[PDB]
């Protein structure tokens, strides 16, 4: 009924944003729609200004994620967390002049042997068609990137492509399966929902507003 | 599937003078397979399947410090194991620390050659079955265990 | 700030310091309050970067040392003893004019908060019990009665962390009516993390053996400490 | 009785000697090793079986991995008595309304003897001369429960109007044998995935067993809408056993 | 002709602590379940930016200024429907006291400052009192024109004066966080402090390791080019062999001159892709030592190689320099018996 495409967000570390104004840059334990409408963002050549492929790109794609939990050697490895003790001297002390800080110092999680499999969809409204995110996805234009640029890919980010009514059943085909899953589309057998703060409203740069997941357990 | 302990422990109980002194002679474990009577005393407990040699073959080789140098006590009924070697070694008094560890930090085949020392100097009571599945083992976790007990038992005892 | 069309904003203001002295304590309604007699009254307010259900015994539970949550929250205690409690939470963690950390939650629970306190209260401490066990082992791994290397900070938030996805569960889905064997869970899953916690930080150090005398003590003082725990 | 709290499983230990009589916990939580002992092997068979059956319903695997691991490792007793909870109440030998493998109320002239149970023991005109008398005298709880379900399984039927199991008539049982009883068990027991992709349990097929959801006469029932528990212990006679006598010795 | 290409080092440190944190602990990460000793992303980086070698071959290079004059036509109309000429041939003229394409970050900046020309057009502000105002901005985008290849290379320095969006320069080279093939034993060092005047004490401690390190980074040329003003492919696979050479020597400073692990890499591999991959999951599962750890690290490196590059879709040229001659890597794969060949095999798109 519906197409999908399929992504997977899979390296050695990952960092997906929560609210902050402070020095303390925190994670939570699965991709922001801010961060995937920025991974897609990124390997499309879109430029930071550009609030018109910003917000077309935005209204178009909708996003289900899942949490694929790893085997190594048949023994079963949790996803764990890092903070990163991370200075920066040199660091400037007002938006405008040159005068800098000696030293300021930031704290910085990732997740650790954290794996997504990701599906996304186009929305009614859309202005954008699949196979530019298919085209994109397979020859990026800018650097794609985990969360922050320090966090490479260790898999291809185009997993395949597919079709189904719902985003549960589009990500039956890939495995491993049995993960949770967040959809920005409901699913009829589940009623639980996980609030966050993932939306970027692009009108105003750098701010984010509250959204909803729903929650597919596995 | 698993290797008898007790009965290879009865079996060198009442082993002949003769053998048993042939096997004493050995100073590293291998050079048990230049002895024919070990092969005989082995035979019956699964020498003859590969898995079980390496085993066996320190088993033996711990034994051979003496034919009651290491006693063996059965367990109470109601703790759930034996004695362990470190405490053993410990509950000897005769055994100093640094030599547990110059032991786990040996290496390959040293160690079995220095325990054998410890355990002709300490004549330690334990359970044997229990040191039978230690040596079955014998790896990283296994000397830490062994010098964690240790150092528990000196320190309460 | 808002992204919003107004007719009128603001772009500036004035301050000037002032000073003055309010001998008491005023008792506002929307912020639980600690009390300790040595007597010390004072309003609940972030000092660490623990999870928040570390305080939640602070917010919903009432104690005559003891405790006093908001007026708000025990006026609904009495008004609808049979609604279950959906709480809003919130406060900065501040280093003078610093925004170190800000904090904000919806803590959920189902009918039987009002009556049981001792439940939930029994929840947390057995939490944080089972925290400052590890807590106290890697000290001692780290000191003696000595490792070289603190390990216990790090250790505490990796044990933080996978709290994060235990008690907030069980406070919210209990049936405080008979809860003592989600409890009796709970801590099991808590005694093998912090085993778990412990192994896995005093590990990269214990192939030197006078470095496995000190692990050994330290694991001594962890079981007394985890066994402790078992009612 | 009841088959997953009380002890019925006659063993002996894999290298030892005196039987002694096991419940289904100390077979799933314990390493000693257990091998069945009683002086038939064709009920050593219909034991095993409905040991496999028994396991098949209350903790199948969720993966090869926790398949391999479970294996190697008995559960803790806690587990164990969260996986048989759901299920005690179908398990009573005796019970008021829903008896092990029987039917309440059964309308009979006369008294059937227990030898009827022991697929050999007499059913053929040279019986009487050639087998040793008694051994239906009276049973264990657990030699009952063992011969009834061997009965609705792998013995021929009694004859005129008592349909035969599930399987037809005189099935071969085929299993994989491990080194004790225990593993043995679990060996036989399917995966979930596996389980779930021999039987799709819908709200169309029924999954209670035949003594508390009873099969109507002269149904015709889809083979498909029988669910893996209701099959498994698929009971296809009208059975009730009379009440017990004292204490004494299983002939 | 693809778009990224990626570097892939191996490089083993005797004892020694490259990378501590807030409690002088050895920086940390789990992967694969076990934990592995890392270097920052910012540590490395920093040892590369900061380096002397960098200073000569990208700091001191002829594509390092940017010549307003060259930029006035392309400038104007990129800029000629949100400002008049005038607003900006002055500002350009007060900026600097051809071309038909221009850094984006140019365009931003020079926008913002003729923003601020036209704003004090409209309160016929003096001149005067207009360069008396922003001073400093002048100074610093007069800077940052001078550090072209720098800024199009790393990114714009934590202190830099940029004040737009399109100021927000990312570097074009992506540098991850270094960690262990291995898993580790740490080692602890117990130190005294001999008091030459009262010989007759108390120890403090230092942890410290040593390790076999993969290092990964890559470098996006579209981007390198585009922020250079539009220079050619073979300019900007110049570049990346500078990155190269540097990712293979370039060593972070702590504690080396008590600890010295001055240590070249092993091995090195560039490869080219259309997207860029780190080759982390060899050591996902954590190399056992045989023989040290380097060998055995090295052959999981090629036998991941082997065993996932085509399905992965690495189809792009790709050259190892290796010291070790350990069992060889696909027949497709160029070897190199020297970094500088390696390099020029960079430098002229791989063949």
């Amino acid at each position: 009924m519906r197409s999908y495409l399929i992504l997977r967000l899979a390296g050695p570390m990952q960092a997906w944003g929560q609210p902050t104004f402070e020095g303390t840059r925190p994670t939570g334990r699965f991709p922001t729609r801010s961060g995937l409408l920025g991974l897609l963002g990124a390997c499309l050549g879109i430029q930071r200004d550009d609030t018109s492929s910003l917000q077309a790109l935005s209204e178009s794609v909708q996003f289900a994620v899942r949490c694929d939990e790893l085997i190594l050697d048949d023994r079963r490895v949790s996803v764990t967390g890092l903070r990163d003790y991370h200075t920066v001297l040199g660091a400037r002390e007002d938006y405008r002049g040159l005068k800098s800080h000696e030293t300021i110092q930031t704290w910085r999680e990732y997740l650790c042997d954290a794996s997504f499999t990701v599906a996304l969809w186009l929305t009614p409204h859309a202005t954008m068609v699949i196979s530019e995110l298919e085209k994109a996805v397979l020859k990026p234009r800018y650097t794609p990137y985990l969360g922050r640029r320090s966090c490479p890919l260790t898999h291809p980010l185009f997993l395949g492509t597919c079709q189904a009514s719902d985003p549960q059943k589009a990500l039956l085909n890939y495995e491993p399966v049995g993960g949770d899953i967040y959809s920005e589309e409901s699913v009829t057998g589940h009623h639980l929902k996980f609030t966050a703060r993932d939306e970027p409203m692009i009108t105003l740069p750098r701010q984010f507003a509250s959204r909803e997941w729903y929650v597919i357990k596995g | 599937d698993e290797i008898d302990a007790m009965a290879l422990y009865r079996a060198w109980q009442q082993l002949d003078n003769g053998s048993c002194a042939q096997i004493r002679r050995v100073s590293e474990p291998d050079e048990l397979r230049d002895i024919p009577a070990f092969y005989r005393l082995v035979q019956p407990f699964g020498w003859e399947n590969p898995r079980h040699q390496q085993a066996l073959l320190r088993m033996v080789f711990c034994l051979s410090a003496g034919k009651n140098v290491i006693r063996h006590q059965d367990k109470k009924s109601e703790q759930t194991t034996g004695i362990s070697l470190g405490r053993a070694l410990a509950n000897s008094g005769r055994i100093n620390e640094r030599r547990i560890f110059q032991l786990i930090r040996a290496d390959r085949t040293a160690d079995m050659v220095q325990l054998r020392r410890l355990l002709t100097h300490a004549e330690p009571v334990l359970d044997w079955p229990l040191m039978a599945r230690m040596l079955t083992w014998w790896g990283k976790r296994e000397r830490q265990q062994l010098l964690e007990d240790f150092v528990l038992t000196t320190n309460k005892n | 700030c808002c992204g919003q069309e107004s007719n009128l904003r603001y772009t500036g203001f004035l301050k000037e310091k002032f000073t003055f002295t309010v001998n008491g304590l005023w008792p506002h309604p929307h912020s639980p309050c600690l009390v300790t007699v040595k007597v010390e009254e004072k309003f609940l307010a972030f000092t660490t970067s623990a999870p928040s259900w570390t305080q939640i015994s602070r917010v919903v539970v009432d104690k005559i040392n003891g405790n006093r949550v908001a007026a708000v929250v025990n006026q609904f205690r009495n008004i609808a003893p049979q609604s279950p409690l959906e709480l809003i939470m919130g406060g900065y963690r501040n280093n003078q004019a610093s925004i170190l950390e800000r904090r904000h939650d919806v803590l959920m629970f189902n009918q039987g908060w009002q009556q049981y306190g001792n439940v939930i209260n029994e929840i947390v401490t057995v939490g944080l019990g089972y925290k400052t066990a590890l807590r106290k082992a890697l000290y001692t791994f780290a000191e003696g009665f000595g490792a070289g290397v603190s390990v216990h900070e790090t250790a505490e938030r990796h044990f933080y962390r996978q709290s994060e996805l235990l008690i907030p569960d069980v406070l919210a889905n209990v049936n405080f009516s008979q809860a003592d064997e989600v409890i009796a869970d709970l801590r099991d899953k808590l005694h093998q993390l912090c085993e778990m916690l412990f192994n896995q930080s005093v590990a990269p150090y214990a192939h030197h053996p006078k470095l496995i005398s000190t692990l050994a003590l330290a694991r001594a003082t962890l079981y007394k400490h985890l066994r402790e725990l078992k009612p | 009785m009841n088959l997953l709290i009380d002890n019925w499983i006659p063993v002996r230990p894999r290298n030892g000697g005196k039987v002694q009589i096991i419940n289904l916990q100390s077979l799933y939580c314990s390493r000693d090793q257990w091998r069945l002992s009683l002086p038939r092997d064709d009920m050593e068979l219909a034991a095993l079986a409905l040991l496999v059956c028994i396991g098949q319903i209350i903790a199948p695997a969720k993966d090869d991995v926790e398949f391999r691991h479970r294996i190697m490792n008995p559960l803790t007793e806690d587990e164990f008595q969260q996986l048989i909870a759901p299920w005690i109440d179908m398990f009573y030998l005796n019970h008021a309304e829903h008896p092990f493998m029987q039917t309440k109320g059964v309308k009979a002239n006369d008294v059937t003897p227990m030898e009827k149970l022991l697929a050999g023991v007499s059913g053929a005109t040279n019986c009487a001369f050639v087998n040793q008398p008694g051994q239906g005298e009276a049973l264990c709880g657990g030699c009952t429960a063992i011969a009834l379900f061997n009965q609705a399984n792998q013995a021929p039927g009694f004859g005129g109007g008592f349909k035969s199991g599930l399987r037809g008539g005189t099935p071969v049982t085929t299993f994989v044998r491990g080194i004790d009883l225990r593993s043995t068990v679990l060996l036989n027991v399917l995966t979930l995935p596996r389980l779930q992709k021999q039987f799709p349990n819908e709200s169309h097929t029924e999954n209670q067993p035949t003594w508390i959801k009873p099969i109507k006469s002269n149904e015709s029932i889809p083979a498909s809408s029988i669910g893996f528990v209701r099959g498994l212990f698929w009971q296809p006679a009208h059975i009730e056993l009379c009440d017990p006598i004292g204490i004494g010795k299983c002939s | 002709m693809s778009n990224f290409i990626n570097i892939h080092v191996l490089i083993s440190h005797s004892p020694s602590c490259l990378n501590r944190d807030d409690m002088n602990m050895q920086k940390d990460a789990i992967f694969g379940g076990k934990r592995r000793v890392r270097i920052s992303s910012q540590s490395l980086k920093r040892a590369m930016r900061k380096s002397g070698y960098y200073a000569q071959n990208i700091g001191e290079s002829s594509l390092r200024t940017i010549h307003l004059a060259q930029l006035r036509d392309v400038l104007r109309q990129k800029l000629g429907e949100r400002f008049d000429q005038k607003i900006i041939d002055k500002t350009l003229a007060l900026l600097s006291g051809s071309a038909d394409a221009v850094t984006p970050w140019v365009v931003g900046e020079i926008a913002w400052f003729c923003e601020q020309v036209a704003k004090a057009e409209a309160d016929n502000l003096d001149d005067k009192k207009l360069l008396k105002v922003l001073k400093e901005d002048i100074a610093a985008i007069r800077v940052n024109l001078q550090q072209g290849v720098d800024i199009a290379l790393s990114g714009r320095m934590a202190t830099s004066g940029m004040m737009t969006e399109l100021g927000k320069v990312d570097g074009a080279m992506s540098i991850a966080h270094a960690i262990t093939t291995h898993q580790v034993d740490s080692d602890i060092d117990w130190f005294t402090a001999v008091d030459d005047l009262q010989e007759q004490a108390h120890l403090g401690t230092q942890e410290f390791s040593s390790g076999v390190f993969y290092r990964y980074a890559n470098i996006n040329l579209a981007q390198l080019q585009e922020n250079l003003g539009g220079a050619s492919r073979e300019q900007a696979l110049e570049i990346a062999t500078h990155v190269v050479h540097m990712l293979a020597t370039e060593v972070p400073g702590a504690k080396q001159r008590t600890y010295a692990a001055f240590n070249p890499a092993d091995m090195v591999m560039v490869n080219f892709s259309d997207m860029p991959l780190s080759m982390a999951n060899a050591f996902e599962k954590a190399v056992k030592a045989k023989d040290g750890f380097l060998q055995p690290s090295i052959q999981a490196f090629n036998q991941y190689w082997d065993r996932v590059a085509n399905g992965y879709g690495l189809n792009g040229a790709a050259a190892q320099f290796s010291l070790s001659d350990v069992d060889p890597i696909t027949a497709q794969v160029k070897q190199m018996p020297t970094l500088e060949q390696l390099k020029s095999w960079v430098r002229n798109n791989g063949e």
